[PDB]
């Protein structure tokens, strides 16, 4: 069951409490996609994760417009 | 006819004269792409424009103060604020009433400047009440033009994850998005899938909204549209639903959402190539019935062959997907996976100066050998035929402590005589 959790996960490393304090494996089921967090996977067993379901790249030239300014009537 | 006199004219109890000079600072707010307008808000001339749009009687009054104040909010934040902070807001969503088709919309241009400045600014005018005035001008007899603008400031409403936007809003703006899918104009119809992109990308709950509304079967169809900004929207936003749980990645594939694919791989573009990769990542991170079917549509070749011919980004992208069906699968697959020739390509990776995804492909071959059992020295053999172990053996270095100690364990468990 709690490896079969983990297999929608990398594990990257050691701890890196920059990502928090560890979490439970069925508190790993609540990240975002591409999430990096602590988990306890045994006894004094703290590792880095990473979620497999990942994000997006940060588009740019993709279609965007936030702002817009008329230019003429037509 | 200097700045001055026209903020001197502006202030005239006189409406023609009024008018005039409102017209003559809207002409310097739209004569480049670069107008004066950090000088036109420290002219004085933002209190006299907002307080033109309380005047009903004057229409043209009413459109020439709104554009003004629409170039002016369409620059950086600090001079969108300085709209804002001139308390012209709630007079933008007074107009949005207005019997009047002009300045209606360009209540709705400036609303949609505004909103789009960030999350606070887009809280606040939902809160007001905007997103029911907006989504009622959507109708059949409304000017394409209009309905342009209508749906870039829908987009604008539903940008930004932290805080994403209220259930209300959501709610609200699904089964507007539901009518303008269908949309024939190409504008509309990829501000409503980018709009959707947003949706989608706020997390597995707003996902669930999404797909409930019935949407996605009319969205699957447009990765292949033969616009490729409505695809590369399509994409963005069927690819954050497969980001989803199982049963939610499910609902796409289940819409034949792989039967799109190879045209996708073999694009021209690389960013399309990326993209359609990523997805298929996400969807070798699932069940083993979806890795089957990533297999089954005959895509595994064509990610490959990306793997190992494509552009660093769609290489990167390329080894997540192999290395998560190395752990989503069963034995066979990954059997598949071998007699499709994945060793050498995933092996030259190993080279590259992204650390995570040498940490990536490491973590593949890993469960390839302790997957394959009976294997291990054939698969071994395979790895190391293909220079991958020489490159597996130096990655043995301090500079990253964590592709260091799987260097090591790789080796100590499958290549030590």
């Amino acid at each position: 069951v709690e490896s079969a959790v983990l297999r929608g996960f990398l594990i990257l490393g050691k701890e890196d409490r920059r990502y928090g304090p560890a979490l439970s494996i069925n508190e790993l089921s609540n990240l975002a996609k591409g999430e990096k967090a602590n988990v306890l996977i045994g006894q004094g067993d703290v590792v880095l994760v990473m979620k497999r379901k990942r994000d997006s790249s940060i588009l740019t030239d993709s279609q965007t417009a936030t702002k817009r300014i008329r230019m003429a009537i037509n | 006819t200097s700045l001055e006199a026209i903020v001197q004219n502006a202030s005239s109890d006189n409406q023609g004269i009024q008018l005039s000079a409102v017209q003559a600072a809207r002409k310097l707010l739209s004569s480049d792409r670069n107008p004066p307008i950090d000088d036109l808000i420290k002219s004085g001339i933002l209190p006299i424009l907002v307080h033109c749009l309380e005047r009903d009687d004057n229409p043209s009054l009413q459109f020439e103060a709104a554009w003004a104040l629409t170039n002016i909010a369409s620059g950086t934040s600090e001079q969108t604020q300085a709209v804002v902070q001139s308390n012209a807001v709630p007079l933008f969503l007074r107009l949005l009433h207005s019997p009047h088709q002009n300045v209606c919309e360009q209540a709705v241009w400036a609303l949609g400047n505004i909103i789009g400045d960030g999350p606070q600014c887009r809280d606040y005018v939902i809160s007001l009440g905007v997103v029911k005035p907006l989504l009622s001008f959507i109708s059949p007899s409304i000017p394409i033009t209009f309905l342009r603008n209508v749906t870039w400031v829908m987009v604008n409403l539903c940008r930004h994850k932290d805080p994403p936007p209220p259930m209300e809003t959501i709610q609200e703006i699904l089964p507007a998005l539901c009518v303008l899918i269908h949309h024939t104009d190409v504008n509309i119809l990829v501000d409503t899938v980018w709009a959707l992109s947003y949706l989608t990308d706020a997390g597995n709950e707003q996902i669930q909204m999404v797909i409930d509304s019935g949407i996605v079967p009319h969205l699957v169809p447009l990765l292949s549209h033969q616009e490729v900004k409505v695809q590369t929207a399509a994409l963005r936003a069927v690819g954050n639903i497969v980001t989803g749980t199982d049963e939610q990645t499910q609902v796409v594939l289940n819409c034949d959402a792989l039967s799109h694919f190879p045209a996708l791989l073999t694009h021209p573009k690389e960013k399309i190539n990326k993209e359609a990769v990523w997805f298929l990542s996400n969807i070798t991170a699932g069940n083993q019935q979806q890795v089957q079917a990533v297999i089954d549509a005959n895509l595994v070749p064509m990610i490959i062959h990306l793997l190992d011919k494509g552009d660093f980004g769609t290489q990167k992208e390329a080894a997540w997907a192999i290395s998560n069906l190395t752990i989503s699968g069963r034995k066979d697959q990954v059997a598949y996976l071998i007699q499709q020739n994945v060793i050498p390509p995933f092996c030259n990776l190993l080279t590259v100066k992204d650390a995570q995804v040498v940490q990536v492909v490491l973590d593949g071959l890993s469960n390839i050998l302790k997957m394959a059992e009976d294997e291990a020295e054939t698969i071994g053999n395979l790895i190391e035929e293909c220079g991958g172990l020489e490159k597996i053996e130096q990655l043995q270095n301090h500079e990253n402590e964590d592709i260091y100690k799987l260097a090591y364990e790789i080796i100590d468990q499958f290549f030590s005589s």
